[PDB]
RNA sequence: AAACUCAGUUGACACAAAAUAGACUACGAAAGUGGCUUUAACAUAUCUGAACACACAAUAGCUAAGACCCAAACUGGGAUUAGAUACCCCACUAUGCUUAGCCCUAAACCUCAACAGUUAAUCAACAAAACUGCUCGCCAGAACACUACGAGCCACAGCUUAAAACUCAAA
């Protein structure tokens, strides 16, 4: 099915972050993955001191693979992942677009509950 | 500006100075108050010590100790241990919910000093480390 | 040759009236206490409204005013309640007068 | 708005386990509660201590 | 393993220590966090967090109806106009 | 019969439901200013659903899509992040 | 009081637990399930049906091997008391966690069986209004008795099933 990785990685050079992701998409593809797209959310602070490897990050450059795998090979991926030192984190979930926005008409309003006691008099 | 109550964004253009300090400049003060005790630790913007105390440094004994009159002497000590080191403005980061947690600070400020903000740190934990049985009495 | 009640029903005014939400109608103050008026303006129950710092003391007995309706009887149910509680009286915002 | 009470108390016909299990009846009263029932100490240990130092 | 001095944390307006204190205590109850150190002071068995949660929301839903009922009949509180009968 | 009878028929006057301001909008846990609005900015504790004003099914998606970010690196967790503090504010709450 | 010389800031740091959301009332047959991601996945019918079998069954507990932050029966000390084998304070162990097996008990209670249906002419009291059809399970005064004997069970101070004698006019 369709998977979404989010992926941090060390805040580096250019071609360090380039081989990082050619590396990254090659194993997909390896595991079997059909890469659909790559899209950089930039480079930025952490919101919390992640320490990947013995090695603490306050940064670093969020991306986005979108793709397409067996299920099986969703495990693969996120040990390789968690193995790759210079992915500070990596997150394998379901892409959000495979999910639907089924009509909610509004807030009904919620009566008030009736009938909860008898009616005998005190 | 009106006044935001927000502390300043950390490496910001921010334009708030005390005596030509920014906030992140700026020295702390640490309060613990515990139930039955308070203490302070003042410390430079790099953590180094600068003065410290206690209810049971400034003499309170037992029960004595978590009152708010020992939570302002001791208060007032800190206060007057850090003048000697130079600190005039303070952010105060105070955890704990005892009976010295704001004597504590009125006592850091008759001592002369003065608080430019109050940071609650009290560990709160999502949770974890199941805590001691109920007592009862 | 007579109209029948659900023809006068369908063609009174208070029927012409959509919801009473926010409808602006004319009432009569019928009734005043010091501050107090007591609005009539057709409906099953009056309104009561404060009288208006600004010439109240032009507000008087049969003075026409002009009220935007709010609700015409003021009622809600209550937990455990198994009748709806009602203040017998409708809700309305007084404009002013009317001339 | 106030919390739904649909469905919250152990009734006939209602599938769920209890929500709620209110030791009194959730219906109104006709009263409200009583309204329930160290100052100067700042005061009292500025003096304490003019007299201490003096 | 968070950028310190960024979270409960109230600038002091002009010094007035006392108000930013209780602006910070204000904030605190609010997002209830008073309540979660004083109930965590001592491990609350689940049965009895259980229970209490049920009373807090029964007691919640009481008052709130006795709220929404007195606010309800607030405008009945005028003098008597019939006085006499 | 009678042509003045009542007729049959839906409230033509009837209201449309107030939809919550996110209906009909896609919540995702990567849009962190979304998310941060509805968050305590002093704690980042999630807000209630009777203070966001969201419906059940968008407050349970906030929810999920805030510890989603919390848990992956896009969010903080104590606090709000500091940059969304002068965004709009859509939560009924006032603490000064 | 005993107890530790250890305590505070900052940094690194789990095989433990899972603030806020939750004022939500959802999932599961029940027990139970509220950190995040993924995989597998939530029986059938347009009925009821098991000490007569199969599969589950909170917590506690047993065997073996690991983990051990914190909590914690027991144990020790401190205090209390007329005494305190407790309530209050401190330390610590089994244990709470993981793996693989057992054990099969709960106020396992929403003390309200499953399916279908009704609100019509009501209803001992209280409780969570009163009923109709159908099926299964269970009960026939109290105590003896979550007992004795027999039987079965990885259970060996156990569990399930479960009497009778004597006694009473009550319960
Ligand atoms: S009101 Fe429609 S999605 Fe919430
Ligand atoms: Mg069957
Ligand atoms: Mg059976
Ligand atoms: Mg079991
Ligand atoms: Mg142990
Ligand atoms: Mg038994
Ligand atoms: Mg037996
Ligand atoms: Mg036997």
């Amino acid at each position: 099915p369709r998977y979404e990785l989010a992926l941090i990685l060390k805040a580096m050079q250019r071609p360090e972050t380039a081989a990082t992701l050619k590396r990254t998409i090659e194993a997909l593809m390896d595991r079997g993955a059909i890469v659909r797209d790559l899209e950089n959310l930039g480079e930025r602070a952490l919101p919390y001191r992640i320490s990947a490897h013995s090695q603490q990050h306050n940064r670093g450059g969020y991306f986005l693979v979108d793709f397409y795998a067996p299920t099986a090979a969703v495990e693969s991926m996120v040990e390789h992942l968690s193995r790759d030192i210079d992915v500070i984190r990596g997150n394998i979930v379901k892409h959000p677009l495979t999910q639907e926005l089924k009509e909610c008409e509004g807030i009904v309003p919620v009566p008030l509950a009736e009938k909860l006691y008898s009616t005998k008099k005190r | 500006t009106k006044f935001s109550i927000y502390p300043p964004i950390p490496g910001e253009e921010s334009s708030l100075r005390w005596a030509g300090k920014k906030f992140e400049e700026i020295p702390i003060a640490h309060i613990k108050a515990s139930h039955n005790n308070t203490q302070i630790q003042v410390v430079s913007a790099s953590n180094e010590p600068l003065a410290f105390a206690s209810c049971g440094t400034e003499g309170f004994r037992n029960a004595k100790k978590g009152t708010g009159i020992a939570a302002q002497t001791a208060g007032i000590a800190a206060a007057a241990r850090a003048k000697q080191k130079g600190v005039i403005h303070i952010r105060v980061v105070v955890k704990g919910l005892g009976p010295g947690r704001l004597s504590a600070m009125h006592g850091l400020i008759m001592g002369g000093l003065e608080v430019i903000s109050i940071t609650d740190n009290t560990p709160i934990p999502h949770n974890g480390c199941r805590p001691r049985k109920a007592r009862k009495l | 040759n007579v109209e029948s009640f659900a023809s006068m029903l369908r063609h009174s005014p208070l029927t012409q009236m959509g919801p009473a939400k926010d409808k602006l109608v004319i009432g009569r103050i019928f009734h005043i206490v010091e501050n107090d008026l007591y609005i009539d303006f057709g409906g099953k129950f009056h309104c009561v409204c404060r009288r208006p710092e600004v010439d109240g003391e032009k507000y008087q007995k049969g003075t026409r005013v002009r009220l935007r309706l709010l609700d015409l009887e003021l009622t809600s149910r209550f937990l455990g309640a198994t009748t709806d509680t009602t203040v017998l009286e409708a809700n309305a915002v007084l404009l002013g007068i009317q001339e | 708005a106030t919390p739904s009470l649909r469905g919250r108390l152990a009734r006939f016909g209602n599938p769920r386990k209890p929500v709620l299990k209110p030791n009194k009846p959730l219906i109104l009263a006709n009263r409200v509660g009583e309204r329930r029932r160290a100052t100067c100490i700042t005061e009292m240990s500025v003096m304490m201590a003019c007299w201490k130092q003096n | 393993k968070h950028l310190k001095f960024i979270a409960r944390t109230v600038m002091v307006q002009e010094g007035n220590v006392e108000s930013a204190y209780r602006t910070l205590n204000r904030i605190l109850t609010m997002d209830g966090l008073i309540e979660d150190i004083k109930h965590r002071r001592y491990y609350e068995k689940p049965c009895r967090r259980r229970q209490r949660e049920s009373y807090e929301r029964c007691r919640r839903i009481y008052n709130m109806e006795m709220a929404r009922k007195i606010n309800f009949l607030m405008r009945k509180n005028r003098a008597d106009p019939w006085q006499g009968c | 019969s009678n042509e003045d009878l009542p007729i049959s028929m839906e409230n033509p006057y009837k209201e449309p439901l107030k939809k919550c301001i996110l209906c009909g909008k896609h919540v995702d846990y990567k849009n962190v200013q979304l998310l941060s609005q509805f968050v305590s900015p002093f704690t980042g504790c999630i807000y209630g659903r009777h203070i966001t004003g969201l419906c059940g099914k968008k407050q349970k998606e906030i929810t999920k899509a805030i510890k989603r970010a919390q848990i992956m690196g896009f969010m903080p967790v104590t606090y709000k992040d500091p940059a969304y503090l002068k965004d709009p504010k859509v939560c009924n709450i006032r603490y000064r």
